[PDB]
RNA sequence: AUUUAGUUGGGCACUCUAGCGAGACUGCCGGUGACAAACCGGAGGAAGGUGGGGAUGACGUCAAAUCAUCAUGCCCCUUAUGACCUGGGCUACACACGUGCUACAAUGGGAAGUACAACGAGUCGCUAGACCGCGAGGUCAUGCAAAUCUCUUAAAGCUUCUCUCAGUUCGGAUUGCAGGCUGCAACUCGCCUGCAUGAAGCCGGAAUCGCUAGUAAUCGCGGAUCAGCACGCCGCGGUGAA
């Protein structure tokens, strides 16, 4: 039963507290950035693939 | 350790008793850093002792270095995994080491209901021949050549 | 007018120093020598170079910290008087460099890795 | 001297290049360049976990770091106006005008 | 809360207001897990469904400050 | 009994006159005391009588009761006998969140 | 000079930020050492023998774990196991164990004043000033796309009396009341203040573990997921043993 809730937030809320939001390409519920609107594996991931702006690795 | 010595970073004196190891006795009460409780109530017990049977800081300070000092020390070196120990030859940082753990860890042993005068009777016992870390002293005293009956295949 | 510039970084605070020729003050923050500081404004701690050169002195001294407790920004002082010797004394600076008096400390707050608790503090291995 | 604009981008070297460019294409119609002003460069932090199911411990952090630039222009002319106003080259820069 | 408003329930209050100076019903199916209790509601017995089963309860004068889930928990405890 | 109210310690402050007694704690016994305006001095109680029977009258003012227990008594008789879920969880001692008793036990029944 | 302020006269002077550089690399010297590596000591130097710290984990070792990120062959269904709603609950307590926090006290408190940063966040998001509150807070209304402005002048110290040795000016457990704020709503199932009983705790037994220095031990600040919800987390700074 996944298939549900990737269409399930599509919608307009019900009432102001059901704004939850996930991923797009996946549906991870947990830890997902606001300002990315990706989860966290993902953001790992791709930015090793080489295709998000920005981000480096972290030394210091 | 493993591989080979240390150092040992000596304690710099006070700038107003200018004395050394009055420092090494500020720096084992001490918690926290916080000197400013700790070290000044010794000040305050130490100008106890030169309001009451004391003349100068400095020369009771050297009467406490007197009757507390470690004289001798063991330590367990096992062969074969049976309590093996010697009387050894005490260096003068771990005698000042020794003498003035018994000093501050009997004042942690004493517990009066002043926080100084805990203090205070603490350095007018350690400085004047009473008091349980002197008589710490004397049983360290005791068990030097008392563990001798196996400290004599050495 | 007569004045100095020292500058002093320990413990993440410069400390620029406005010494001018007095009697062996502080103005720090324009506040004297316990207007600011606690009892722990030691003698061989803040005043060590003038027992070697310009004895026993001393010159009133301006500084602006802010970085470190009284114990650290202070710390800050002896590099104020170490950069002072440095503009006014060629001849006594060997007598500064054999006591030190210029080694800057290049410790800061140690990096705090993840994994564990702080930078080195390990967690209770609560094995069984 | 009512112009001033803002360079703000992720790396150095290329904010500064075109920094340089445009304060060339400034400086030549008139005169009076202020400072290619250096920002101290807000940086960000991430910390992301290694694994899926288990092991918290094994963390792999990201952060970024945006280097910014401020350019004033001191007595300026209707050229250097139009310089700004119809060259905003390179594209991967963005920039934050005003006047 | 209460003070700032009532949180009554408005269409189960429409049940409620087409009843009022009628006679005390029995059974009055419902959910009954959000909305308070403010003294014009005495003398009722509304059915308090608690998730599975519902269970009713009759309305004396002295209810002034909860609601009607207060009464049927979720646990089954034995 | 003894000479304020009820709950009275001999020889000692004020404020231990109105602390150990079963209904007030400080703060009220501090704006009661400073409506009066009067000292301790120090620990011991040696003053006038008129004082100490004018802030009896005005712990007679206040709820000292007596009878506080019976009034706390009726509150939990109405409290867990209209149902009442919340007239259980008092005896429990958990509060209207909720208190997640895996050993939040020790309090009151002591489950060793 | 003016000042309540560094207002603007003053430039980047000191500082600071970030750009290119120089820089600590056995770089030089004395001795040990076969003249060999290397070692012990100097000179210069801020940094001496890879300055402190990070990124970077070979072959493999362990059927370790992940079909609950996704892809995924094989066996199962597809008027149901697929899909939509209301109430619940994963927060219950007869007990055992791992982890975090608070005191168990005369090194602890209360009244008074007085201090010292860094990393950031920020335009339906942070609140200037003033008013009214024991209070949670509310009210008029300003700024703020950031080196301007809001959190945001940090805490233990410093100097007085104090409880002057008690379940106690140690401590705060559960409970009645005044409330405050988010939400469609705070019995289940958010947090906080204040008023009122003042619980237990009166330094922990085997067995344990963290750690060789601005570190242990200790005290504050911010951020995440987030309308609300940190003794947890991730950092940052303050004091600083053996
Ligand atoms: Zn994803």
């Amino acid at each position: 039963a996944k298939k549900s809730m990737i269409a399930k937030n599509k919608r307009p809320a019900k009432h102001s507290t059901q704004a939850y939001t996930r991923c797009e390409r996946c549906g991870r519920p947990h830890s997902v950035y606001r300002k990315f609107h990706l989860c966290r594996i993902c953001f790992r991931e791709l930015a090793y693939k080489g295709q998000i702006p920005g981000v480096k690795k972290a030394s210091w | 350790p493993r591989k080979g010595p240390v150092a040992k970073r000596d304690v710099l004196p006070d700038p107003i008793y200018n004395s050394k190891l009055v420092t090494r006795l500020i720096n084992r009460v001490m918690v926290d850093g916080k000197r400013g409780i700790a070290a000044n109530i010794i000040y305050n017990s130490f100008d106890i002792i030169k309001e009451s049977t004391g003349n100068d800081p400095l020369e009771v300070f050297e009467q406490a270095m007197k009757n507390v000092m470690p004289v001798l020390e063991v330590k367990a070196r096992r062969v074969g995994g049976s309590n093996y120990q010697v009387p050894v030859e005490v260096r003068p940082e771990r005698r000042t080491t020794l003498g003035l753990r018994w000093v501050v860890n009997y004042a942690r042993l004493r517990g009066e209901h002043t926080m100084e005068e805990r203090l205070a009777k603490e350095i007018m016992d350690a400085a004047n021949n009473t008091g349980a870390s002197v008589k710490k002293r004397e049983d360290t005293h005791k068990m030097a050549d008392a563990n001798r009956a196996f400290a004599h295949y050495r | 007018q007569v004045q100095y510039s020292g500058t002093g970084r320990r413990k993440n605070a410069v400390a620029r120093v406005r010494l001018v020729p007095g009697t062996g003050k502080i103005t720090v923050n324009k506040k004297d020598v316990e207007e600011y500081i606690p009892h722990a404004d030691l003698r061989e701690v803040i005043n060590q170079p003038f027992g070697v050169t310009e004895t026993k002195g001393a010159y009133d001294v301006i500084v602006n910290v802010n970085g470190g407790g009284y114990a650290g920004q202070s710390g800050a002082i002896r590099h104020g008087i170490a950069r002072a010797l440095l503009q006014v004394d060629p001849d006594f600076r060997s007598a500064l460099k054999r006591a030190g008096l210029l080694t800057r400390d290049a410790r800061m707050v140690e990096r705090k890795k993840p994994g564990l608790k702080k930078a080195r503090k390990a967690s209770q291995f609560s094995k069984r | 001297q009512k112009i001033r604009i803002r360079l703000k981008a992720y790396e150095h070297r290329i904010l500064d290049q075109s920094a340089d460019k445009i304060v060339e294409t400034a400086k030549r119609t008139g005169a009076d360049v202020s400072g290619p002003i250096p920002l101290p460069t807000e940086r960000s932090l991430y910390t992301v976990i290694r694994a899926t199911h288990k092991y918290k411990d094994s963390r792999e952090q990201f952060e970024m770091r945006t280097h910014k630039r401020l350019i004033d222009i001191v007595n300026p002319t209707p050229k250097t106006v139009d310089a700004l106003m119809k060259l905003d080259l390179p594209s991967g820069v963005n920039i934050e005008i005003k006047l | 809360s209460l003070k700032k408003g009532p949180f009554v329930d408005d269409h189960l209050m429409k049940k409620v207001e087409a009843q009022q100076g009628a006679e005390k019903k029995k059974v009055i199916k419902t959910w009954s897990r959000r909305s308070t209790i403010f003294p014009s509601f005495v003398g009722f017995t509304i059915a308090v469904y608690d998730g599975r089963k519902h269970v009713p309860v009759y309305i004396q004068e002295d209810m002034v400050g909860h609601k009607l889930g207060e009464f049927a928990p979720t646990r089954t405890y034995r | 009994a003894r000479i304020a109210g009820v709950d009275i310690p001999r020889d000692k402050r004020v404020v231990v006159s109105l602390t150990y007694i079963y209904g007030i704690g400080n703060t009220t016994a501090k704006k009661v005391l400073a409506n009066v305006g009067v000292s301790e001095d120090v620990r011991v109680r040696d003053l006038t009588n008129e004082q100490t029977d004018a802030i009896r009258a005005e712990i007679d003012k206040l709820k000292v009761e007596g009878d506080l227990r019976r009034e706390v008594n009726l509150n939990i008789k109405r409290l867990m006998e209209i149902g009442s879920y919340r007239g259980i969880r008092h005896r429990r001692g958990l509060p209207t969140r909720g208190q997640n008793t895996k050993n939040n036990a020790r309090t009151r029944k002591g489950p060793t």
